[PDB]
Order: C-alpha cells, then structure tokens, then sequence
C-alpha cells in the first residue's frame, strides 16, 4: 500500500528502459491489441493501461489495490481514455470482470525477479481472468547469474563489523551474508560468463514452478580472479508479438531500478582464467512469511588454488 | 536489516556527544529508548554503568543482545517492542540517565516522544537526567528550480500523457531529503524550542505541544525561494555535570544529525540580497504513535522585487 | 552556392558515364540543360565538339563561363534562365546530343522535364540523341520504428504540451532522405519506367504522365514495414554507338545518383521473412514548374503475421 | 513562408537549449507575468505562448504570418489555454491590438544573429504595440567572434577547385570565400579568445543600429597557429526579470540549430601564442537586396610570420 505515495511511481516512470520496454512491446506489435481486452494487473498511475489503449485496445482494465487508483482514474480521464480504460481499486484476486481478457500487461517483477513480486497475482489473473490463449506482456522471464569481484563492499559492509568502537560485532557480519544486496553491479566487476539460472514461461508457469532448482557453471575470464559474490539479474522478453522486445536488467546495460541482486558468498572463490565452478541454487517462498524468499546455494569448486564444497543460505526479507 | 545500521557506526558526531555524557555514568543506571543496534547502549554498559536497559522495536536488538553477550557485557539487557509492552518485564524501573532522541522533524512529532514522556513521569529517579533534553527547529529558504521541475513539472507529461493529479501529491508532502548547499539562499532562523521537562503528555490529547511561531530569514543573494527547509538540533545541559553537555548542532548544506525536511512553496518568493523572507510555522501533532503531523507554513517577501505571500499545508508521517 | 557543386565534382559515377557518351562527340553539337557548374559541358567542349550550349537558372553558369574562358574553351557558351527565355540568343538551335537529367524523385515531377521535352521537340537534330533517355523507379519496404517515434510520436508531448495537430503534417509529407541499409527489409521492385522519347508534353495538361503501377517485394527477414522508399535510376542506350551506353543504377542502402524519398505508412505492416508485401503506387504531377506531386500508395501483407492493408496520400514539392 | 512545414519547427523544438532558455526565462520570473499581457511575435507552434500562459499571464497573443498559426490555435486549445492564448495569423507589422502589451516574447534570431532575423519586426512591436515599459524576452543580444583553424574545409571546400578533371576551377575557389559557412565549430578549432563583436539592447535599439561597425582584437592562444576563418556566434540574455537566463550559441556549449557562422579569411593569419590581430567589421543589409547581409572585414595583422592589411567582403545569402 506504499504505492499510494508518489515517490515509487516516479522512480518507475523515470526508469526509461522499463517503461519504454512495455511501450515498445505493445506499440511495435500494435496489431496484437486491435479489438482486444487488456488487463493491467497493478496499473499504478495507469501508464501501461494508456500504452495499451494507444496501441489500439478496445477495452483496458487497470486494477490496483492502492489509493493511487484514484489518481490513475483521473489521469486516464485527463488524456481522453475515459471510455477505454477502467480503473478498479482492489486486489486482482478479489475482483471479477465481465469478459475474459485477451492480453495481460503487468510490471510484476521484483528484485531477484520474485521477491515481493506480483507473479502469483499475474498467474491468478491468467488462469481465472484470462482467455485460454491469453497473451502475457511479458510472457517470458529469464534469470541469469555471474560471478563478481566486490572488494569494496566486502570491506565496507562485512569486515566493518569486526571492530566497532572496540566491540566485536562479528555476529552482524555473519547476519549480513543472509540478506542479499540490491545494488548496481559494474561491468568491470563481472569476472565470469553470464550463465542461465532459470527460465519461466509466463503463459504456462505455475506457482509451484517458482520454487525452482538450478544447476549452473561459472567460468573465470580475464592474475588471481576473485568471485566475491554472485550477481543475479533477469530479463523479461515480450515474445507474444511479431516484434520481440526485451526488458533487461543485466549489468551490461544501464541500470534499471531493479539494479542487480548480489548474493555474497561466505567463502569467495579464488579462480584462474578458464577454471569452472559448479553451483546448485534452490529458491523457494519462505515457510512462515509467504512473500520472503529462501535461497539455498551449493558451491562446488575445484581449481589450482582452492577446493571448496559448501552450502550457504540467503533470505531475502 | 544489518546494512541499515552502518550509518550509526559512522556517526562520529553522535558518538563523541554521547561519549561525553557517558563519562559520569559509572554506577548509574541507564534507560536507552530507541537504542537501535545498541551501540551507545553497549558503550554505556562498557562504561561500568550499574544497569543498562536498552529498548527498541526493531529485531536488531536481538542481534544486539547476542553481541553484548559475546563481548562480556553483563550489566545490559535488551528488550524488543514498545516501552509500554516491556516495562512489566523491566529488571529495574527507576533510572538515573534516560537516553532518548525524542525529537521529530518538527520537534513534537517523533513517536519515541510518547515513550520518553512515560520514562520521564515513571521511570526517572528524582535527580535523574534525560539526554538530550532540548531541541530547536531552524528555518531556511531554498531555491531549487530544477528540483521543482523534476518532481512537479515532471508529471506535466509522462511518455506523452499528462499526470496532473500527481503534482498535488508532491506539493502536499513534507520532503525529508538533504538539500545541497548551492540551493540554500537565505540565513537560518531559530523559530521554536522544546524541552523534555516542559513537553506535555500525549496520552489524552496529541495537541498539547502544538505551536505557532513566526520566523524571518534574509536572502544571501538575489534569488527566488521556492522551498522552505527545516533543520532540527539537539542539546543536553546537565546542571550537576556541566562539562558533559553537548549540542547536536545544525549546519544547512552540510552533515546534520537528522535529514532536514522541506516544503514546496506554492508560489516562489523572489528576493533581493539582504531582503527579509518573513513567515510563520504552525505544527500540529495528530497521531503520536505514527508521528502524523500537519505543517502549515506562511512565507512572504518584503517587497523589494514584488510583494508576495504564499501559504501551504503539508503532511508528514513517520509510520 | 559554390559549395552546392562539390557533390558534382565527386560524383564519379555520373562523371565516367557522361564521359563514355562524350567520346564520339568531336564535331557534334551539345545542349546541356541543367548544366549547373557545367563540368560535363566543358568536358564535352574540350572533346572538340562543334558547339556546346549549356543552360541553367542559377547564377553559377556565369561563374562557369568565367572558368570556361580562363581554360581556353571558346566553343562553349553558357546561358542563364529558363530555356524558353534564352533560345532567342542561342548560336545554334539544332543539337546532336542533348544532356539533361529530366527525371525526378517520381520520374515525372522534375521541372527540368518541361525544358527537356522542349529540347526534344525543337532543338534536337534528326539523328541526335538525348542523354539519359530512360528512368525507372524502384520500391522497397522499410522498417524504422525509431524514426516514426522521433518524427510522429515526438509531437505527442513537447515540453509538457500536446502538439497532436503536427503529427498530420509529418505523415502526409514525402521525405527525401537516405535510408540506412539496416532499415531496408524487402526486395527491390522496379515499378515503372519512362523514356524521354515516350514522355508526353506538359504545356496543356500536367497529368499526361501520371502513372498507377503495382509493386511486390519479399521481406528479407521477419520485420514490420512502416515506410515505403522510392529509388530512381537512369539509363542511356545509343543505337548508333552501342558502346557508349551507361546506367546510373540504384542500390538501396548505398550511394545512388539521387536521394531516395520515403512515405510513412499509417499502419505498420508486419511480415515474416519471405512474405510478399504487395501494393500499388499512384503518382500525379500537379505543377510541373514547382514539381508539386501527390503520391498515393496502397500496401498490404500476405497475412502470414496478420492481414493488414494501409493506404496513404503524400505530398512532394520541388520549389 | 517555409514555416508551414513541420521540419523547421521540429528542428527548433528539438533544440533543447533554445526552447528551455525561453521556458526558464519565463518560469523563473513568473512573478513578471501575473495579470500581464504577453505578445509572442512569431509564435510558430505556439510553444512560447503556452510557456507564458503557464507562467501566469492573463492574456497571451501569438502572432505568426505562416499557415502554422492554424496548428498553433489548435495546440493552445488542446492544452486548455483557449481562454488565455489568442493566435493571430498575419504580420505583426500589419496588426493592431486592443491593449498595449506588457511583455513581448519572440525567437527572432537568425544565423549571424541578424541574417533573415525578425529583429525589425520585434522592434516594430516594441514601439507600436507595447507599453512604454514593455519588457523584452530576450531584452539583450550580444555577438562574439573568434579565430579558428579549419585545414579540413580549406582543402575540401577551397583548394579542391584548383583542378577538376583537368579543368582549372580556381575561380570557384575565389568565390567560395565570399559565402559564409553556417556550421558547427568544435572547441578544437578555436585558437583565439572570444571577443565582443557587438551588443544590442532590445529595449532601445533601432533598425539603424543593426547596420553596425565593430573593432575587435583577436589574440592567439596555445606549432604555427593558423586563423583560417572567424567564428561568429551570439547570445541573447533574458534580463527583464529578477532571475537572469541566457540563450547561447557559443562553440564552447553544445551546438544549437544556429551553430556558428564561419567567415573564411582570404589570407589566413599565421600567428603564435600572444600575437594580436585587429579587425574592423561592418555588417549591413545589402543595399538592393534587403534581407541579404553584406559583411565588410578589414584585417590588420602584424606578426613575426606575416604582415597583411587587406579588405574582404562576405555576402550572407
Ligand atoms: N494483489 C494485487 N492486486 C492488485 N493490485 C496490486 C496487487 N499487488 C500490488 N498491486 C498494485 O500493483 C502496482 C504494481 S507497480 C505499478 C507499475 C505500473 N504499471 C507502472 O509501470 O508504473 C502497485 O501500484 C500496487 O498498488
Ligand atoms: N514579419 C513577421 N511577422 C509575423 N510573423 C513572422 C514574421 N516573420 C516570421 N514570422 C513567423 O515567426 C515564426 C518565427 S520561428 C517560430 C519560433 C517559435 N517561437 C517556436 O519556438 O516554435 C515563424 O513561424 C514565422 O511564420
């Protein structure tokens, strides 16, 4: 309900790549919207509903359980879409519509793609509100991972707790490893190939599939190569249309407001160019808190400089 | 949660201030309300304080307790939750020193004040002191045309669509954000002061500390003020220990103990160098527990460029 | 005005072509309409042509005459103004070779054509030739979503204001501008051809050369065509001297003898690789002297992605 | 009359510095516009009239002699300024208004500040249409000049005419020096201090003052420095208000659509750091052709490598 404040909506709208990705996904495939019913799951200020209307949609339904719906309804009216866009204030799970919707647009992605994400809501809408062939915008979500060197934050965010005014706060250091960091990873930090973490087809994925296992390998590239953390990013291709548009949060692109998610390894990997390290990651919703993420990470690395096979856990809360 | 406490360990100003207070703390009991990570709480315990009861609502205190246990500190106990819900479990219930930063962005609207007053009326010994004990609010005029353009006029057109309704949401809101020095264009004016011994209780009515005070600043250069910014300072004056006094002072444009709050003036005030910007600040606390506050501001020029007066009501919230 | 002639001295394609024609010119008379700086004219005069009469409306001919006089070429004479206004003073009025690039962006909409036809009807010898004698127009589908965004959607909001009325002015204007190779996404269709010997006169009516021709291209890849682009070529075939023939060919995406023109389709046409984009091109000359032209296009997909047909009328002017 | 076409208006509107300069000049001095009558001489698309309206003007009058005024009248209505902005189609010289206007805004500047400029139209509006204290936006105009090296164009635009396909086109080379070049001068070319060419106070300047004489000196700065040409630019300060704004076409700022005017010297000046060359420029409208500019330039340079006192004429046509 913090979306009733203007700061978050401004941040998202000033995220040019994000908003233009949705816009161009619809406008480069406007033929897909002619005479169609569009559901904007979490319409916020209404921006995506208006992109859909401007793309040629017959009817757009922006739903948002925040008070921003009020402002959205007014914005929709101020630009002449009053008779095309309808703004409902309420939860998408607790609302019912006249027709089944042909297209579902939504910026459901959270940090790490799934933390505090509305994906469960979008899937609920897809199943209960969407036609059997309802088209998803985006309809694909791919998470990728790569190793990074981060001497700066290892010294300023972890080792800083070793001594604080002559007191040992090592316990704070150990607790820092549990919580991933949402921040921007610079290209210069990537010391590893980007490997596929996991892929979801939003047309077919089920909530149970979001609790995923992934086995990926990371190869050191370009003389001691330190993998201090794993940078996790995602992209959401809009493959529903003839022209493919891809929203990308990769560090190789300018930062979005999702930036990147950094899982700091309890034991950094000391690799050399060409050596490979295997990883097994399990992500699942937190048992007690539904919207928190438990991440289990198995690191198996054997190289000329280190041999480490350990299990580490993270909790995004 | 751990990263959120880094700002505290790098707060050199607070550390030297509360260290000056914790000199004479040996043998005296300490109640630390809003202890946070408990750094000052543990420093007090390390200063051979008889007893240290540290209270806060965030889970960090649990980690703080662990740290305390792992450092040999045996005269300190942490409690998670609101004071009212933990006093019943308190080992001791009369304290010589009560450390609490009960001052909000407008002096009377910090939810911790409600707890400080409880500690003042029930948990403070006869000769006990409270730290800090006074807080003043300072007003300055700010000229940031580009910020107004990027937060207000930005909604004039968003990817081809007008989002006028959002402008209201921007101008009705008190902005807590560091203001660059280049945007400070007036002198500073101390408008009001509150002292914990005089602050009225809020259990019956939340308005017993509301205040209406004038202010006046002088433009440091030909400028146009479109924001008023409010800085909070804190003072601790101990008559029994005069040397242990301190001041968490205010320096607009620089590092301050609290992030200043700003209000966007609905009509900019063009000023000549030396021209007086006069006004009035009205602060009303509506909800002590959530810090819900209304801030009514009147501000006017002196007429050198043009006679303009502008009024505005702004809303601040803690929780 | 002098800088406008640099393109001519660097145009090696035209240069070697017209040189091929000016080999056998010794002893023959030449009329160069639209001579510009008169480079080809002087190359013909230097080839020991009996007489060379070069005409153009711009003052550059005066400068050209100076150059001709300072290079010893006395068998060449330059005339400024419209042909009809200068033939009165021509030394000879029957020419063996008449050089004139009478072809416009749509083959029939160059004002110089009105002079070319006059020269064809009055100033051409019995066995004289006209160079070039044929011209064809080529159609290609173009995909440039960003150009549409930058030129049409740009008016969606300009500094906070909506300038919708301007969008129309953009989409009804034939744009003369080189199209990048990356935006050429279909084959090339030779849609129409005109020969100077077959072109009808324009003195009475201006619509005696308007043409309506079909076209069909194949998408070179999965794409969405939102622009149609038109390229012009020229050809000279001399039956008496077959070896001196030439072709000012065309290559979309690369250098060409004329800058292509483009029209913005009102509805994009998504195509799969290899899909046929068919359509119809209608060109109409309204004002020969000013080259005012209307260009109507119908363009459709084959349905592999979606059956869409779009039509549009576009305006072109020379002066 | 070419302003009935969209290209020129897009070029000017996409010139961010020009448009925001006028925008800011008004919005930082909105106090000047409250309850005031504004005249937008040459409103074009109306952009400046709407800036004035948003600044708080009681009435704005945009005049434009081209067909664009039609679109302007529709644009002002599309944004709700119908009751504030009135669009007149016609020449400002040939129209008369009910009230005397308090403010006159206009973008009258051309290449070289004065080539095909509407300045005379603005002065006519100032005298006849505005109050005695009428405020000009911009109210000042300042031209500056500096020497530049341009070996590239000296070889590609002048010396290239020496021999063309075995023909001596040196005459074209001599003629090229008459025509100024409107192009972007990069900082790399400036080998001279920016000197004041001439200044105009739009509050008091008269048409006769626009045929101006200027005596300016140029000093080389930082091998042999060639002053192949003189770069001329301008800036129009908005000083009518409490907050000063300055529209600037200097080469030390990103290019505007005015770029810079380059007068190529018939005899380049061979200077080295410190040396000083004096110039006397007379700019006046061509006697017969009114809207073409004749620029006489007397170059007097005495250095260790050259001694030249010559006169050169340029025609901006
Ligand atoms: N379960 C739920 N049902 C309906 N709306 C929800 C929801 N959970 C979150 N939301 C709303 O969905 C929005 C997602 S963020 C809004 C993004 C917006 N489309 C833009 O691009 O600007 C939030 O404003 C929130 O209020
Ligand atoms: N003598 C004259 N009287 C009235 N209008 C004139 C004029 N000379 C030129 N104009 C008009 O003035 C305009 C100047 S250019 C328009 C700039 C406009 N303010 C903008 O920022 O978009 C042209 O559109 C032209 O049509």
């Amino acid at each position: 309900d913090s979306y009733s404040h203007y700061g978050i909506h401004m941040e998202m709208l000033k995220d040019c790549h994000r908003t233009t990705s949705y816009r161009d996904a619809m406008w480069r495939n406007a033929y897909l919207f002619k005479d169609k019913v569009v559901l904007d799951v979490g319409c916020g200020t209404g921006i995506l509903s208006m992109f859909a209307a401007k793309a040629g949609a017959r009817k757009v339904i922006g739903v948002d359980c925040s008070t921003v719906a009020v402002q959205a309804r007014e914005i929709v009216k101020d630009n002449g879409f009053e008779d095309v866009i309808t703004i409902i204030q309420g939860k998408v799970e607790e609302i019912q519509l006249d027709e089944k919707v042909d297209i579902i647009i939504s910026e459901w992605m959270g940090y790490f793609l799934l933390y505090e994400s509305m994906l469960n809501t979008v899937l609920c809408a897809r199943d209960n509100l969407g036609t059997p062939d309802v088209k998803m915008f985006p309809d694909k979500a791919n998470m990728h991972v790569c190793g990074i060197t981060d001497e700066q934050y290892i010294q300023e965010r972890f080792n800083i707790w070793d001594n604080v005014q002559g007191i040992d706060f090592s316990y704070f250091k150990r607790l820092s490893f549990i919580e991933p960091l949402v921040d921007t990873v610079e290209r210069s930090q990537i010391v590893t190939n980007v490997a596929p973490l996991v892929s979801f087809d939003i047309n077919t994925v089920k909530e149970a599939d979001l609790s995923f296992t992934s086995e990926f390998a990371l190869e050191a590239q370009a003389s001691i190569i330190y993998v201090h953390a794993l940078s996790v990013h995602f992209d959401t291709p809009f493959t529903a249309g003839h022209e493919v548009v891809i929203l990308d949060t990769t560090p190789y692109s300018p930062p979005t407001h999702w930036r990147q998610t950094v899982l700091y390894l309890f034991n950094p990997l000391r690799m050399r160019a060409g050596e490979r390290a295997t990883f097994r990651m399990k992500c699942s919703p937190n048992a007690l808190n539904g919207r928190d993420l438990d991440i289990s990470l198995h690191v198996d690395f054997e190289g000329a400089l280190q041999i480490s096979h350990y299990d580490q856990d993270f909790r995004l809360r | 949660r751990i990263s959120g406490n880094l700002s505290c360990i790098h707060d050199r100003v607070r550390l030297r201030a509360y260290e000056s207070v914790l000199r004479s703390i040996k043998g005296k009991s300490v109640l630390h309300l809003g202890c946070g990570m408990g750094l000052v709480s543990m420093i007090a315990a390390r200063s051979l304080a008889s007893a240290v009861v540290a209270v806060d609502r965030s889970a960090i205190v649990d980690a703080a307790q662990v740290v305390a246990n792992k450092n040999g500190l045996n005269n300190i106990s942490f409690f998670r939750g609101a004071l009212v819900d933990v006093v019943q479990n308190f080992p001791v219930r009369q304290f010589d020193v009560i450390i609490c930063e009960w001052m909000g962005p407008f002096l009377i609207n910090d939810p911790l004040l409600e707890e400080a007053l409880y500690a003042r009326n029930n948990l403070l010994a006869s000769n006990g002191v409270m730290c800090p004990d006074s807080s003043s609010i300072h007003v300055v005029g700010v000229s940031d045309y580009c910020f107004h353009m990027d937060t207000v006029e930005f909604w004039g057109n968003v990817y081809g669509f007008k989002m006028e309704p959002m402008k209201a949401l921007v101008q009705r809101e008190v902005e807590m954000c560091r203001v660059p020095t280049s945007s400070i264009v007036t002198t500073t004016c101390l408008a009001h002061t509150v002292n914990i011994a005089s602050i009225n209780n809020l259990d019956d009515k939340s308005s017993l500390n509301d205040f209406v005070v004038p202010f006046s600043v002088r433009a440091t250069k030909d400028t146009t003020v479109n924001f008023l910014t409010f800085y909070i300072d804190a003072r601790f004056t101990n008559p029994h220990d005069p040397g242990a006094n301190f001041v968490l002072g205010v320096r607009p444009g620089g590092t301050n103990p609290w992030t200043e709050t700003s209000v966007a003036l609905h009509e900019p005030l063009p000023l000549k160098g030396g021209e007086v910007l006069s006004g009035e600040l009205k602060v009303c606390l509506l909800n002590p527990t959530r810090g819900i506050t209304t801030v009514e501001v009147t501000a006017r020029t002196s007429g050198n460029v043009v006679n303009i007066e502008t009024k505005g009501t702004y809303n601040y919230q803690r929780y």
